[PDB]
RNA sequence: CAGUCCCUCCCGCUCGGGAGGAGGCACUCUGGGGGGACUGCCGGCGAUAAGCCGGAGGAAGGGGCGGGCGACGGUAGGUCAGUAUGCCCCGAAACCCCCGGGCUACACGCGCGCUACAAUGGGCGGGACAAUGGGACCCGACCUCGAAAGGGGAAGGGAAUCCCCUAAACCCGCCCUCAGUUCGGAUCGCGGGCUGCAACUCGCCCGCGUGAAGCUGGAAUCCCUAGUACCCGCGUGUCAUCAUCGCGC
């Protein structure tokens, strides 16, 4: 099976959970002092943030294939209140994401495609889609269906 | 512990630490959730069970940010004009420092001066209908 | 998320929303069964062309209609008791899956509550918020006199949704009690002539004055 | 709830103030008048079998004129 | 055996060959689409098909353009359409006409263009 | 030294060719054009209305 | 194998068509392959303008419209065939761009 | 992967599931021509006319829907401060150029907008979704760095082919649980970033500290009738920046 044939809101806690092992990825020492984006107006509540971080930007190399630095800010950009002016739609920072690239990269689960992005390694491929594998064949015992 | 002062001020232990410091003046829940990690405790435990060692390490935090990890740009007032260090006002060490920039604005005949001794907008707000 | 696609597939036998087919209720008013749709179907939500036609309300499936009421109340010329009643704060309105979340945990509460079917409970508390007289003015000679009128039924369903759902969310505004639970309350009273429902108290005081303005 | 329900059977014409308020005729189906036939008000739409509900048997509404 | 639905700006390509039963949106599958409300109608009209239809073929359909209920609508729509010209059976096309008519019709409801005094709020939005 | 500054910006700097005022000037692809010249000589442009 | 691509844009359509049976019959009469010709989307260019001259008054506005046409078509490299295009007639209001591309 | 033999890759229970190249026009999309909807047919009303109502079928019915085009005349309405323009004034001034300030300044009355007055909420991750357009002293992917404002390079694109580009509203799993406050951010200081020669008067943004009133608002009164009203965002003119601005999606 595939990524596409499970919920991501699980499946990204999992690969959270599992990339906590490897130690490739780590936060920096200011991770735990900058919130998530500057469309974010307060720090993150939990401090697993960064390794679902990682477990997000992997997850749309799996399926947006090469996509690069400027794009994937866009996608995590938000909402965000302007004073008496009603709310704007903004982007996220760019090195939070850009290290946790290099790290991905470093760890040779994704590799990069110069003037297009990155892409997604044969092993990257294989091990995301062993952990959909994994939650597939449990969710398939608790929801019967889905073994059709 | 229903009442945990910290540093001058007293903080109620029903209120989670990271919503405990915001009852300090000069500090924020951006402030209040920073230290806690710092300090490496979870953000929303009581303050209630706030042992003294905690309260010392959060006193020690404050007396140097830089040294403890916390970046030079989350303190209130970086590049302190009088030494050029970047250090975290709060209380009365906040409210005489602004003070002193009252005070520098007025004997400069400036203009944020002129309005801060009239009780006007510094930044040229237009108050021909309010204010 | 086990319970999200367990009530999915749960109604696969053709039922509102995941549970209570309608087979059970029953219309005990004799006039509002031909103007209540209680036709099997399992997503109350057409978007069809029932404001396109004369009476396209009769062919709308009644929780439909009831999450239609639940969607538009706040701010408008009514103040009850001098509350500007507005939802400034993510309005139900152009969301129907808000409302239809907030429905479907009214319908659970007023379920285990009751202990059997809300769909009924919602059909008794509908028959028993149904006013039966009003007034109107009228004139000869330009001389106006209020005058005792009777409602055509279909009007009847309309003015006891609004109340309800006027009701349900007066009691939420302001208030730490969350908005599906006032919903479940104002049902349960009106199902049983209870007069703080604020649905079956206006109906009262609206039987009223007609009631000497004859 | 004492009610009487009773049967459209034809509608006169729109009266009253603003018109919205119609001038119908309903056959009591119930009741010590059963079988009757009165000219009665609706506010509301109304159609050709509505089952109008009636507080009381005894008020029949003025003719209208033209 | 290929079928179309349009829908506000929602358009749905769907494509049913024999197979097992699996039905799957843009690759996805029909039970895991996170908005339940619109999962309801994706899955309202093969529910009168009944299972054995459901279990002799396989369907994958495509959707482009409008909201995402746009799309379960459009999805829907180009279902109904291509089961019914698979099965080619009027008992069926009898029984969607009797649940719903735009299940072989469609909606051709479109925005109206917005007018100016107060362009933005819609076309009949005007001052005070 | 009675020569106008030159102006890459700002109102001053655009000119509509037709008239010769500094007011609203529309550069739908550069027609440097005041909003009331522009009424007299969109049907000559072949511009039509629909 | 080497192609031309020729794009012709106009603001009348029937400028177009009869250039466009101009080009087309040029095919079969030199016996020369073509691919069909493709309408790309027709451009629209939009200018909204208050009526008004003055600010007085309420406010009314003009919406000019130029729509102007685009059509593709390629052909095959016949040295015979792309002689007698440059001897073709065009009116002012059509214009004619080409590429030869292998 | 319309179907697609052919080749490659990942998973797996080897059945099967998924992605890339060839591939042909299926189908979408697009733009040229034509049909379809004409009271067309049936029933009633209407004097048997005009016409109206009802019914069927049909994507679409009773001017299909939405728009453009808005006379004779008046408003000594406004526009000569855009153009042309009679009379009259100055004509080294009332002509021209430049600098500086002002065009914001302020106890308020007042029209029209945005936000707040929070459970609906606030915070953390993930899931599905547009089109208007616009792009060459330009759109800029993409690479690198800075928490960021942004900085260095640069593919493609003068336009179905490159980019603006993602939707947001919504839901999923979780924490805060009703208070002028875990709402709200005005106001105030520091440092940093951006356009312009320069942004105190007189721009915007990044982080910290700061937290204002307001907890639904009397008289009065506006708007709307189906993709309509409400909610939510995006493009576009002015523009180097600057909108709660105007038009459109």
């Amino acid at each position: 099976a595939t990524v596409y044939d499970v919920p991501g809101d699980l499946l990204v806690e999992r690969v959270a959970q599992r990339l906590k092992e490897i130690p490739e990825i780590k936060p920096p020492e200011w991770a735990p002092f900058v919130k998530t984006g500057r469309h974010k107006e307060r720090l993150p509540e939990q401090e697993d943030w960064w390794y679902y971080r990682v477990a997000s930007i992997l997850r749309r190399v799996y399926l947006d294939g090469p996509v690069g630095i400027e794009r994937l800010r866009t996608y995590y950009g938000g909402r965000k209140n302007r004073g008496h002016a009603p709310e704007k739609f903004y982007k996220a920072g760019g090195s939070i994401i850009r290290k946790a690239l290099q790290q991905l990269e470093a760890a040779g689960f994704v590799e990069k495609v110069p003037g297009k992005g990155r892409v997604i390694t044969p092993k990257g491929r294989s091990f995301l889609d062993k952990i959909a594998t994994e939650l597939k064949k449990e969710l398939e015992e608790i929801i019967p269906e889905l073994k059709k | 512990r229903h009442i945990v002062r910290v540093a001058g001020v007293d903080l109620d232990g029903n209120k989670q630490l990271r919503w405990a410091l915001t009852a300090i003046k000069g500090i924020g829940i951006n402030f209040a959730t920073m230290v806690c990690r710092v300090a490496g405790l979870d953000p929303f435990m009581k303050a209630g069970y706030l042992t003294d060692e905690q309260v010392k390490k959060i006193e020690e935090i404050l007396a140097d940010p830089v040294a403890h990890g916390i970046p030079r740009w989350a303190v209130n007032r970086p590049k302190d004009y009088e030494t050029g260090r970047d250090l975290h006002l709060i209380t009365a060490k906040l409210d005489m420092a602004i003070r002193e920039d009252i005070m520098r604005l007025r004997r400069i005949r400036a203009y944020r001066g002129i309005r801060h001794e009239l009780g006007l907008p510094v930044r040229g707000q237009r108050t021909r209908s309010n204010f | 998320a086990k319970p999200l696609n367990e009530r999915f597939f749960i109604p696969h036998e053709i039922k509102v929303m995941g549970r209570w087919s309608t087979e059970d209720v029953e219309v005990r008013d004799p006039s509002l069964k031909p103007y209540i749709n209680l036709e099997p179907r399992l997503l109350p939500h057409t978007h069809g062309r029932h404001a396109k036609k004369h009476f396209g309300k009769a062919n709308v499936h009644i929780v439909e209609r009831l999450i239609n009421k639940i969607m538009r109340s706040g701010g408008s010329h009514y103040k009850v008791a001098g509350h500007f009643m507005r939802r400034e704060h993510r309005s139900l309105n152009s969301k129907k899956v808000k409302a239809y979340e907030v429905v479907k945990e009214a319908f659970k509460i007023i379920e285990q509550r009751t202990g059997k079917n809300p769909i009924q409970v919602l059909v008794w508390a509908i028959e028993n918020a149904a006013p039966r007289e009003d007034t109107t003015s009228v004139m000869f000679g330009g001389i106006r006199y209020h005058v005792a009128v009777d409602i055509s039924p279909m009007r009847r369903l309309d003015v006891a949704l609004r109340n309800i759902a006027l009701g349900a969310s007066a009691k939420c505004y302001r208030n730490k009690m969350s908005f599906a639970e006032a919903l479940a309350e104002e049902i349960i009273l009106a199902a049983n002539k209870d007069p703080k429902s604020y649905a079956y108290s206006k109906k009262l005081e609206i039987e009223r004055i007609a009631e000497s303005s004859r | 709830d004492e009610g009487y329900p009773a049967e459209v059977i034809e509608i006169i014409g729109r009266t009253g103030t603003t018109g919205d308020v119609t001038q119908v005729k309903v056959r009591i189906l119930e009741g010590r008048d059963k079988g009757r036939v009165i000219r009665r008000n609706v506010r509301g739409p109304v159609r050709i079998g509505d089952i109008l509900i009636l507080r009381e048997t005894e008020r029949e509404a003025r003719e209208i004129k033209s | 055996i290929q079928t179309t639905g349009k829908r506000k700006t929602a358009i749905a390509r769907a494509v049913i060959r024999e197979g097992k039963g699996r039905v799957r949106i843009n690759g996805k599958p029909v039970e895991i689409i996170e908005p339940e409300i619109a999962r309801f109608t994706i899955l309202e009209p093969l529910i009168l098909a009944g299972e054995e239809i459901w279990n002799s073929v396989d369907i994958d359909v495509k959707v482009e353009g409008g909201g995402f209920m746009g799309q379960a609508e459009a999805a829907r729509m180009a279902i109904a359409r291509a089961l019914v010209e698979w099965t080619g059976d009027m008992s069926l096309k009898e029984k969607f006409m009797k649940y719903d008519r735009t299940m072989l019709v469609g909606d051709p409801r479109r925005t109206e263009p917005h007018k100016p005094n107060r362009s933005t709020k819609g076309p009949r939005a005007k001052r005070q | 030294y009675n020569k106008r500054k030159p102006r890459k910006f700002g109102k001053g700097a655009r000119r509509c060719i037709r008239c010769g005022q500094y007011g609203p000037i529309i550069r739908i692809q550069g027609l440097m054009l005041c909003r009331h010249c522009f009424r007299e000589v969109a049907p000559k442009l072949g511009f039509r209305k629909y | 194998m080497q192609k031309a691509r020729i794009k012709i844009a106009s603001t009348n359509v029937r400028s177009l068509d009869e250039v466009a049976n101009q080009i087309k019959q040029i095919a079969e009469r030199t016996g020369v392959r073509m691919s069909g010709p493709i309408p790309l989307p027709t451009k629209r260019i939009r200018i909204t303008t208050r009526k008004s001259p003055d600010g007085e008054g309420s406010a009314t506005f003009d919406r000019w419209e130029l729509r102007v046409h685009k059509r593709l078509i390629d052909i095959e490299a016949d040295e015979r065939a792309m002689r007698q295009i440059m001897r073709i007639r065009v009116p002012e209001d059509v214009t004619i761009e080409i590429e030869l591309i292998s």
